[PDB]
């Protein structure tokens, strides 16, 4: 049961066995061969940088970017054959980490018992399909005189290098050719071979300062990803589309109108079921049943298509193995007559396990890998990890956070204040990012630090249409998730299924075209000349000078922005003394006052008697951000009274919706008698959608109103920084001009006042993320919940005038039976509303 | 009860020290911005200077800058004042001002709702000389419309009170204690009149009681009528 | 800066008074009213530009516009009559403004003037301070002249106070003039006229060496 991992160098001849010579799919009849490995069942490693529908010049870094985060460039990663035997050797270790971890095991394990369907949606009806490059593969077999060999070989994956961009990974399905239009398998139910660009050196980052747990002792710090966590996220993808379940549709364009939002490429919702978390009903309950609806339609057409096969192509293969090992993929079953069915309470456990079980934020929880709360979170310039075959940096049982080194606890081994010897910064030669200008003095800023603000059209509008209710109407389920638990629970209990032998006849039939590299590569940076001071100069304008010279503080935005030495501030009573020259007297004095001086301009607390939900309010928000209202120069708490936490917002949406269309019964005949169930599914479909638009507003706050308020945490996290950082340098210069006699003793004491300044600004940051928080909440719960509520009820007293009509017509059946009197006073719960749960439905009953 | 009590100036000279206090009494201390304020002899409040629960924050206002300082020990429920370089400018009535709401968190920005009772700080060149006390008669000019008219005339004294009294306090009726004067070598002087029935001067006997406390120069000093 | 200007501000008992508080676009706070006689600690009476504590009766209340703010009361009673001030910051401390004090109900009343002459223990030091005592008048305000004979000498040695309130809600003041030995006895005639246009009212009183 246990599954092999094999090992082989680079330089280890070819066997035709574990070690062979490669025809990738889109290499289909042009006899170019590549060397390649087999890691273990059904998947191969080769040691090559994915140059297919490119030009040697897409690998070149270009001057600026298209859309997206930063992106690394280098046209001679994985060059020589030192470079393929490193990446051979780090792929192998990587497998044995996920190996040695039992949900990592259960990973491997339906990868590759995921076989995909030989044909797809235009083949033939009767026969097996192994002749296309989306299903075969060649490689060319020598004898000992030279003489080579044409075969085929099946496989679920195949992992390359990189391509233009290192620290970027992709998966994707073969596309196939049918009357000028891209077809996907992958995407129909049956699968196909999923290939990869991986690159295991150059990881991401992240860190700390969202979160709602807080040690002071920790505070906030920055961390890089494992390479590992970023190998499972990547077999996932293969997992869906190997069954056949990759998402293409309902994606979320961003907006590009204003200058504080964020250009990226759109987010698919094949890429948030993957992530997991509360980023998950992203996506809208409806959508999630439209996703649903459809891979019921493909298994049920597979079902039928599977039943009507008589025979092959290759005059090997036994057809009677094959047809057992996909009634146990699709999980299908048998009628009395023989032909495949799909039972849909099987079928549910199947679907919810493959998009909604295996996660990145589940998978780092059994691994002991951290990560990222939101799939928002701050991304910073990635890193390098040179030295991963070095044991005493990673081993394939911890990784990073080794226990024995001190390094497992708060995952040190990932920071990167602490674990400096695990990780490298990458030279800005091939470093690009884009930068956006503001001119007013021209300043530059990235395409990290601005805010994510999708559109309007993106977001579904069915739950807004005429759903017409029947007799035979079935239920929405509204459960969409799986326990990673349950997963490795049955995993356990399985019974060693065995794959047949993957050898089959050559390939004669695809067509050799790879869908063209679409760049990011642009020319210029965009500039912006504007009239007012944003918030980015309010940022810019507390920067400290690079050099050890006299600075004071300043109250004035536009003194700071100006002249070198002075920065802006907005601690009244801290720019009094940190400008006052202390003469004749104390440092203790002196440095205390300055210290405890930051300490109660810092964490300023306050409540709003309007507003219930926010326990929290910073003041000095306003004057650091600029976040002031007409004739409210500083009178931050005066605006918040008038205006509420919509002034928190850098974008006012509009938060009314249009109308809910009544329900309409159809179901006119009564015919049989106990028709009634048409009466339950009119109340069960009224349930449903009272969650669907409830579901569908919690949907446009996570991407809309609960970003803005997470970038107002990581502004504030800079300006305590720079007020900080202003700080500490402040008082180095008088301590170089201080010339005492007690100056040697005192030293130690200077220095433990310094970071006496970050456990205040620690302290501070909790009551600004609590703030910006509950802000968050007290947004939804009240306003457009209120504004979902509001016409929602509007609905209800339009459906029961239409059902007490059905009932009025339909009266003389149930009379006399207890049934319609029964059936009046039955209408109290639709006096009482279905209300909203933020978090968790709690039931103390 | 909430009370907050201060102590600690009297009449100083140019250029000296002196030190203030302000302790509190009646809620926890250690919660509360404390201001410290002023008023001249004849102009308006004039904040001069907060500081914060934590023997915390705190600036000042521009007149005194560099020239006081103010701190705190969150162990004897004390908050003081330094002056340093007096001048003639900074005379008047200090308080200590704690704000409210508090309780609620202690970094409450902009409150305050209770003040003590305030102490006199005086600034001044001359310096501390006791009165010289003279009669003042009743006369022709100015008695007998039914009644006359009398009084002492303290003459040339610093820092004010001066308690006066007559024929040891059984007459206190009729009784005008004015204000006093500030003159120009900074010496002060006011004068008391009594007004008594006419009739009788020369059979009963007028005595005023002087007290000049801050210099220990009680006078006792009749006053009768003359015949010119 | 915070103007309370006009510094006063009069109306009869039991009416409707306001004091504004101008300032400028360098303050939009909060803005704190404060109710204050000398003989006492200041009172809270409006916090937050519209806030009052428990303990401030239903006719202190207030509002404020754009740059500027206003103190309202309601039903005037004698005790009102103090000094109100308001209180703002700006992005360094606190801000206090010049100040207004009310006046209410008042009726006229005539000075009381009594001139002394120098008594006859001063001019054996040497010394001769003329006095002139007001007492009981109303309004507070006066106009105090000496006069040698016929000749002014107002500012020529003379010192005079500002009106002091007794506890009888009528004025005192003091005037005093300084002198040596040939002024009392070189001329005929000293005089101290004090002017109280409550009812267009001079009064002079005189004094002179040994007329006898």
């Amino acid at each position: 049961m246990p599954i092999t991992i094999n090992n082989f160098r680079y330089s280890d001849p070819v066997n035709n066995d574990t070690i062979i010579m490669m025809e990738p799919p889109y290499c289909k009849g042009l006899d170019i061969y590549y060397k390649a490995f087999k890691i273990t069942d059904r998947i191969w490693i080769v040691p090559e940088r994915y140059e297919f529908g490119t030009k040697p010049e897409d690998f070149n870094p270009p001057s600026s970017l298209i859309e997206g985060a930063s992106e690394y460039y280098d046209p001679n990663y994985l060059r020589t054959d030192s470079d393929k035997d490193r990446f051979l050797q780090t792929m192998v270790k990587l497998f044995n980490r996920i190996k040695n971890n039992v949900a990592g095991e259960a990973l491997l394990d339906k990868i590759i018992n995921a076989i995909p369907y030989l044909g797809n949606s235009y083949s033939l009806l009767d026969k097996f399909d192994t002749n296309s490059n989306s299903v075969s593969f060649n490689l060319l077999e020598q004898d000992p005189s030279g003489a080579t060999t044409k075969s085929a070989m099946l496989t679920n994956l195949i992992i390359f290098g990189p391509g233009p961009v290192l620290n970027k990974n992709e998966v994707r399905g073969i596309v196939l050719r049918v009357d000028n239009k891209n077809y996907f398998p992958c995407r129909d139910g049956f699968g196909s071979i999923m290939q990869m660009a991986f690159c295991p050196e150059y990881v991401p980052t992240f860190d700390n300062v969202i979160e709602n747990i807080t040690s002071l002792t920790i505070g906030k710090s920055k961390y890089f990803q494992d390479p590992a966590l970023l190998l499972m996220h990547e077999l996932i993808h293969v997992l869906h589309g190997l069954y056949g379940m990759q998402v293409s549709s309902h994606e979320i364009i961003p907006s590009k109108q204003e200058i504080y939002m964020q250009h990226t490429y759109p987010i698919s919702a094949e890429e948030l079921f993957t992530f997991g978390g509360q980023d998950a009903n992203l996506i809208s309950i409806d959508i999630k049943n439209d996703l649903y609806e459809k891979t019921l339609n493909d298994y049920k057409a597979i079902a039928n298509k599977l039943s009507q096969v008589t025979s092959c192509n290759d005059p090997n293969i036994d057809i009677d193995s094959y047809k057992q090992i996909y009634q146990q993929k699709y999980q299908f079953d048998k009628d009395s007559n023989g032909q495949y069915i799909v039972n849909e309470d099987k079928f549910q456990i199947l679907y919810n396990s493959i998009m909604y079980g295996f996660t990145e934020i589940e998978l780092g929880k059994k691994f002991n890998i951290k990560t990222r709360l939101s799939y928002f979170s701050m991304n910073h310039d990635p890193v390098k990890i040179p030295n991963l075959l070095d044991d005493t940096i990673y081993n394939d049982t911890e990784g990073f956070n080794i226990e024995s080194k001190d390094l497992k606890s708060e995952y040190k081994g990932q920071n990167m204040r602490v674990n400096t010897n695990a990780f490298r910064n990458v030279d800005g030669s091939g470093l690009v990012s884009k930068l956006i200008g503001l001119c007013k003095l021209c300043i530059k800023i990235k395409n990290e630090d601005l805010t994510f603000i999708a559109e309007k059209n993106s977001f579904s509008e069915e739950p807004f249409q005429d759903e017409i209710v029947s007799y035979n109407t079935k239920n929405k389920p509204l459960n969409f998730n799986y326990s990673l638990d349950k997963i490795i629970v049955d995993y356990n209990l399985q019974s060693k299924i065995t794959l047949p032998n993957d050898r089959t006849t050559p390939v004669t039939k695809g067509i050799p075209y790879a869908p063209e590299y679409k760049s990011n590569a642009a020319s210029t940076i965009e500039i912006h000349n504007i009239d007012d001071n944003t918030i980015y100069q309010y940022l810019y304008a507390q920067k400290s000078p690079t050099t050890l010279q006299r600075i004071t503080m300043t109250n004035s935005v536009d003194d700071a922005l100006i002249n070198s030495t002075k920065i802006y501030s907005y601690f009244p009573s801290v720019i009094s003394k940190v400008n006052q020259g202390a003469q004749g007297i104390l440092f203790l004095q002196w440095v205390r006052d300055i210290i405890d001086d930051f300490t109660n301009e810092s964490s300023q607390k306050t409540t709003i008697d309007k507003i219930s939900d926010v326990s929290t309010i910073v003041p000095y928000i306003g004057p650091a951000l600029n976040i002031v209202k007409q004739g409210y120069e500083g009178n931050f708490i005066g605006a918040l009274e008038t205006t509420g936490v919509v002034l928190l917002l850098e974008y006012i949406p509009e938060i009314t919706l249009p109308v809910i269309a009544a329900l309409s019964i159809a179901e006119s005949s009564t015919q049989k008698e106990k028709i009634i169930k048409t009466i339950d599914n009119f109340l069960e479909k009224r349930y449903e959608k009272w969650i669907e638009v409830y579901k569908l507003v919690k949907a446009k706050w996570l991407g809309t109103v609960n970003t803005q308020f997470q970038k107002r945490s990581y502004q504030m996290y800079r300006s305590l920084e720079y007020q900080v950082d202003a700080i500490k340098k402040i008082i180095d210069y008088e301590y170089k001009i201080y010339s005492g006699p007690d100056k040697e003793q005192i030293a130690d004491e200077i220095n433990n006042l310094k970071n006496k300044l970050e456990e205040k600004a620690n302290k501070a940051m909790i009551n600004i993320n609590i703030f910006m928080r509950e802000s968050s909440r007290s947004f939804l719960v009240n306003q457009m919940i209120n504004e979902a509520k509001k016409q929602l009820l509007e609905f209800d007293t339009q459906s029961k005038n239409i059902l007490m009509q059905y009932i009025k017509a339909n009266s003389k059946f149930i009379g006399i039976t207890e049934l319609k009197k029964l059936e009046s006073k039955i209408n109290k719960v639709f006096s009482t509303p279905i209300p909203f749960s933020y978090s968790k439905n709690l039931d103390c009953w | 009860q909430v009370q907050l009590m201060q102590s600690g100036a009297e009449v100083q000279k140019p250029g000296a020290s002196v030190k203030v206090s302000c302790q509190a009494s009646g809620f926890t201390l250690n919660n509360y911005y404390i201001h410290w304020l002023r008023q001249a002899p004849g102009q308006g409040f004039e904040w001069m200077g907060i500081f914060n629960p934590s023997s915390g924050t705190r600036t000042y206002a521009q007149k005194f800058q560099g020239r006081i300082s103010m701190t705190a020990d969150a162990s004897t429920t004390t908050l003081y004042m330094e002056l340093s370089g007096l001048t003639s400018e900074d005379a008047g009535v200090y308080f200590c001002a704690r704000i409210g709401g508090s309780t609620y968190g202690r970094l409450m920005t902009y409150y305050f709702d209770h003040w003590g009772q305030g102490t006199v700080v005086a600034v001044s060149s001359a310096s501390t000389k006791g009165p010289s006390v003279f009669p003042l008669a009743p006369s022709s000019k100015s008695t007998s419309g039914g009644t006359a008219a009398l009084g002492c005339l303290v003459k040339d004294y610093f820092p004010e009170p001066v308690t006066v009294s007559w024929n040891s306090g059984a007459l206190t009726s009729g009784v005008h204690t004015f204000p006093a004067v500030l003159q120009s070598s900074g010496l002060y002087s006011l004068s008391s009149v009594v007004t008594v029935p006419s009739s009788s001067l020369g059979t009963q006997t007028y005595i005023c009681n002087v007290n000049h406390k801050p210099s220990n120069t009680k006078v006792d000093k009749r006053v009768e009528p003359k015949s010119c | 800066v915070l103007t309370q200007g006009p510094v006063t501000l009069s109306v009869s008992p039991g009416g409707r008074g306001t004091l504004s508080c101008r300032a400028s676009r360098s303050i939009s706070t909060t803005l704190a009213w404060y109710q204050q006689k000398p003989g006492q600690a200041p009172r809270l009476l409006i916090y937050g530009a519209s806030t009052r504590a428990t303990g401030i009766p239903a006719r202190f209340t207030g509002s404020g516009s754009g740059t500027e703010f206003t103190l309202t009361i309601s039903s005037l009673q004698s005790e009102d009559f103090a000094v109100y001030y308001c209180q703002q910051y700006n992005d360094w401390p606190v801000t206090f403004g010049q100040g207004t004090q009310v006046e209410v109900k008042r009726t006229v009343a005539a000075p009381s003037v009594f001139i002394f002459p120098p008594s006859d223990e001063q001019l054996k030091s040497g010394t001769a301070s003329v006095v002139c005592l007001l007492n009981n008048f109303y309004p507070r305000e006066a106009k105090v002249q000496w006069k040698v004979d016929n000749a002014l000498q107002s500012g020529n040695s003379q010192e005079s106070v500002t009106e002091q309130d007794s506890k009888d809600s009528t004025y005192s003041l003091s005037s005093t003039l300084t002198l040596s030995k040939a002024d009392y006895e070189k001329h005929k005639v000293y005089a101290c006229e004090v002017t109280h246009q409550g009812l267009s009212s001079p009064v002079t009183k005189s004094f002179n060496r040994g007329e006898c």
